């Protein structure tokens, strides 16, 4: 699937397009509406962890 | 009954308000973002 949450706005298609998992969000449709998703919040942590490549540090 | 299946029918316009309403506060959260 993508995101946990990618449909926070109006348009019943975008919420079509997300419950469906839809591999595919064109260009042409994209361009047709505003927010597209909203990924923000101010409690957590998607799909990423930090603490590693020790390489960099050590130039 | 005909004055009754005409309220009905305006009920057509409530959910337009809705639908408008979903709309216009997608559209503010975009404002108040700037």
């Amino acid at each position: 699937v993508w995101p946990p949450l990618n449909l926070p706005g109006n348009a019943s298609k975008g919420l079509t397009e997300l419950m469906n998992d839809n591999t595919e969000i064109s260009y042409e449709f994209t361009l047709k509406h505003w927010k597209e998703v909203s990924l923000i919040k101010f409690k957590k942590c998607f799909d990423a962890d930090a603490g590693e490549e020790l390489s960099i540090f050590m130039k | 009954e005909t004055k009754v299946d005409r309220i009905l029918s305006s009920q057509s316009l409530i959910q337009t308000i809705k639908n408008d309403i979903v709309g216009l506060k997608a559209g503010m959260a975009t404002l108040e973002g700037m």
